[PDB]
RNA sequence: AGCCAGGAUGUUGGCUUAGAAGCAGCCAUCAUUUAAAGAAAGCGUAAUAGCUCACUGGUCGAGUCGGCCUGCGCGGAAGAU
């Protein structure tokens, strides 16, 4: 489960999402997994999509997990009335806009390769696609 | 397969049969393989490997390479049957191997239309230069 | 009679056929195949 | 080639002993039969009986093929032997001498599974001895075991640790617990489980008299801890409803005590002593665990009553050997093997004993 | 008719523990087929498998033909080892020449489908390779 | 797309296994007779056997296959007078 070694800061504001992705292409691998949606990935979730995908691949050629859940996210227990200052930081997500290449893969063949993102994509909250490398 | 790959079969069968003026025919409509395999190597120990048994009998596939040699081949084509170039020898001997090889066992499924070479009828020609 | 939300075609035989607006797998060779969108 | 010489006569002891142990002609006997009834084909319509049948076959036929193989193996290198010694070939010798070698390893293979064929038998034990109740005497006799037990353990190899000692008030020891790593460790001791009797005039009695002193061993192998697993919420019945007495308006219509029951063994958490029903619950949950765990020392507890208690039926069998230092004679009861060379064996020679107990399988 | 190739060592007469009701399915008797077994076996070698056809006619007398014995048995018997595949590509448990591997190739000539004996040893060289052994 | 035929050889590849013969796995994944035939995709077996499939030959005689982009719809969709 990815989370941050040290923080700057231990709580954090909750922001807004709007915008486009700027880890939009396939850098490292030879395909990718590209979110379409926007939303917020927790670690917890891209955990388990790295789980799915490398099964599928049965350790064969590297994943890259080009998102990092960087941002904590605060739960106000539960029963407890609305004042009191800020909740306690539960769960840390990657804020996700549309264009976010999430996970990158090599050596494999590409039929593979779709179908361990497919599997992967269900244990995601946003609607992702396929990428391939491109030249230029 | 594409169709580069496929005229260059036909050039090839084009080019056998031009080598070799006599022939036979065999089918498989109940056949076993081992028999085939059998016959193939009866092949090699006569001669050499140029004789493959050719299954490529379609409307316009050997019927399209037969205006080249041997016109009257293109009747032949409407039906299950596979060809045999013969290349050395004036009139060889492996004609009536595969009526042999039918009688054991073949269900009678070629009925040794002969490839008429001295313009032979459908009964078979045991008169053969030996 | 797996009735789901997602239908699939679970192997060769399994063929997806639309019966009064309803998605269905049916079957020839697996009866536990066979499915129904609901 | 005298070694060598030395080396064949052994071997063939050795394999005499193990089909002594074995018990070999009546394996044999049994093989034979099995494999009489694996022809008749009506043996395979019952399926359960047959895989069993084939099971135990298999292993019985490895036990006669080997011990055969020995018999003919070091025949031939018997014959080699001369070519080596009078014809002088060299090659030959060396082929013979290769052939002895792989035959050994297979007598060694064989006699390893024979030994260590229990499950713990690769893993390290912890050796307990405890002083029996003769007194300062008794005490004195469990030092001396535990001495030997550590030059025994120094000897082939293993890693020696005194975790526990408790020390006589006189001489000697109370009590003592040692971790002994090593490969094999439990498997190599586990037969040194039991009683000891040893028999000497006594130097801390002032009249001098010959005392029959006992002290036990117990020899367990060091299991792995495992993990106290979480319990899965479709085992679980949550109830959840209104409190006792309550007071108040409040109190009256909210349901803030919880009731939590497991389903596969009928144990019940009940909690309300929080307002808070979700505290109550996180509550009421660790009490379930604690229960489970409970649950579950109880039953480990039992299984090790019937075990002992089983152990406890055998009685005065639990001693396993003499130590007679006035007649200076060693026994052990279990296999009837003597050696007179008692301060030898108290000195760290147990490997005679030790080896021969494996063999027999006790 | 019947016919299925299951059978242990030459020199193994009556296989009684590993063939066992396979061979006595049928309604051939068991002295019989070993008998035959026996008298092929006088001719060539002890100690090897080998397969033969087993047409059981309605009649009892069953019509036999002889194959030549398994190529991995006498692969092992070149190499002088008994077992060589355990993590072949991770450790090379032994290793043939092709010289050795043609060799093997021209006694089976009979029995094996094909004229050219490169083709033969090609084969065995493939067969070789599976087993675990590195040309 | 139907339909008729073949769908083999070394070979049951070895091992480890109780047994393993394409199909418990672990691993190599070759070559052969070549029209084509995976040391095997599914069913099946105590395991073999057996039944399918891949690819291919024959018949038949015009379009066909499955991705992408988008428009509109379908299921997913249960509550109390
Ligand atoms: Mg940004
Ligand atoms: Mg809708
Ligand atoms: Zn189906």
């Amino acid at each position: 489960m990815l989370q941050p070694k040290r923080t700057k800061f231990r709580k954090m504001h909750k922001g807004r999402n709007r915008g486009l992705a700027q880890g939009t292409d396939v850098s490292f691998g030879s395909f990718g997994l590209k979110a379409v949606g926007r939303g917020r990935l927790t670690a917890r979730q891209i955990e388990a999509a790295r789980r799915a995908m490398t099964r599928a691949v049965k350790r064969q050629g590297k994943i890259w997990i080009r998102v990092f859940p960087d941002k904590p996210i605060t739960e106000k227990p539960l029963a407890v009335r609305m004042g009191k200052g800020k909740g306690n930081v539960e769960y840390w997500v990657a804020l996700i806009q549309p264009g976010k290449v999430l996970y990158e893969m090599d050596g494999v063949p590409e039929e593979l390769a779709r179908e361990a993102f497919k599997l992967a994509a269900a244990k995601l909250p946003i609607k992702t696609t396929f990428v391939t490398k491109t030249v230029m | 397969a594409l169709n580069l790959q496929d005229k260059q079969a036909i050039v090839a069968e084009v080019s056998e049969v031009a080598k070799g003026a006599l022939s036979a025919v065999v089918a498989d409509s109940r056949g076993v393989t081992v028999d085939k395999m059998t016959e193939l190597r009866k092949a090699g120990r006569e001669a050499g490997v140029y004789m493959r048994v050719v299954r490529n009998t379609l409307l316009r596939r050997a019927v399209e390479g037969t205006p080249f040699e041997c016109l009257k081949d293109a009747f032949v084509g409407p039906t299950l049957i596979a060809y045999s170039m013969e290349h050395p020898g004036a009139a060889a001997r492996l004609f009536k191997e595969f009526a042999k090889a039918n009688a054991k066992f073949e269900v009678k499924a070629a009925a040794f239309e002969g490839e008429l070479i001295p313009a032979s009828q459908i009964d078979r020609l045991a008169t053969l230069p030996t | 009679m797996k009735v789901r939300a997602s239908v699939k075609k679970l192997c060769r035989n399994c063929k997806i056929v639309k019966r009064d607006g309803v998605i269905r797998v049916i079957c020839s060779a697996e009866p536990k195949h066979k499915q129904r969108q609901g | 080639i005298n070694p060598v010489n030395n080396r064949i006569q052994d071997l063939t002891e050795r394999s005499d002993v193990l089909r002594g142990y074995l018990d070999y002609d009546a394996k044999k006997e049994r093989l034979e039969e099995v494999n009489a009834e694996l022809e008749q084909p009506d043996v395979w319509n019952e399926p359960e009986r047959a895989q069993a049948l084939g099971k135990e076959r298999s292993s019985l036929e490895a036990v006669v093929d080997t011990l055969d193989q020995m018999k003919q193996g070091l025949e031939d290198v018997s014959g080699l032997l001369e070519l080596a010694v009078e014809a002088d070939d060299e090659e030959t010798f060396n082929e013979a001498v290769a052939e002895l070698d792989a035959l050994e390893e297979k007598l060694a293979q064989l006699e390893f599974r024979r030994m260590f064929s229990g499950e713990y038998d690769s893993a390290d034990c912890y050796l307990d001895i405890q002083a029996g109740s003769g007194g300062t005497e008794a005490q004195d006799w469990a030092s001396m075991l535990e001495r030997m037990y550590l030059r025994w353990a120094e000897s082939r190899g293993f890693k020696t640790e005194i975790i526990e000692e408790s020390e006589g008030e006189v001489a000697g020891i109370k009590s003592v617990t040692i971790k002994i790593s090593g490969d094999y460790a439990y498997g190599w001791l586990r037969t040194e489980t039991g009683v000891h009797r040893l028999v000497r005039k006594s130097p801390f009695d002032s009249g001098g008299r010959r005392h029959t002193s006992f002290s036990s061993a117990f020899v367990y192998p060091e299991v792995d801890d495992d993990i106290d697993i979480e319990i899965n919420p479709a085992d679980l019945r949550i109830d959840v409803y209104r409190t006792s007495g309550a007071g108040g308006q409040h109190v009256n219509r909210t349901e803030s005590a919880v009731r939590i029951t497991h389903i596969p063994t009928g144990i019940v958490t009940q909690c309300q002593n929080d307002r808070s029903q979700h505290k109550n619950k996180d509550q009421a949950m660790k009490q379930m665990k604690a229960k489970l765990y409970e649950l579950e020392m109880q039953k480990k507890n039992a299984e090790k009553q019937a075990m002992e208690d089983n152990k406890s039926d055998i009685g005065w069998g639990s001693q396993i050997r003499s130590y007679v230092l006035d007649d200076s004679r060693i026994k052990d009861l279990r296999t009837g093997v003597e050696t007179r060379n008692t301060q030898a064996v108290l000195d760290g020679s147990l490997d005679q004993f030790i080896e021969a107990s494996l063999k027999a399988g006790l | 008719q019947a016919y299925v190739k299951l059978q242990v060592a030459a020199g193994m007469a009556n296989p009684s523990p590993p063939v066992g009701p396979a061979l006595g399915q049928q309604g051939v008797n068991i002295m019989e087929f070993c008998k035959a077994f026996n008298a092929k076996t006088d001719s060539i070698e002890k100690g090897l498998p080998i397969p033969v056809v087993i047409t059981v006619y309605a009649d009892r007398s069953f019509t036999f033909v002889t194959k030549t014995p398994p190529a991995a048995v006498l692969l092992k018997k070149a190499a002088g080892i008994k077992s060589g595949s355990g993590k072949p590509n991770k450790d090379k448990v032994g290793k043939i020449s092709r010289a050795q591997l043609q060799e093997i190739a021209q006694t089976k000539a009979a029995d094996m489908t094909g004229a050219d004996i490169e083709a033969m040893t090609r084969s065995i060289e493939g067969t070789a390779r599976s087993m675990g052994l590195v040309v």
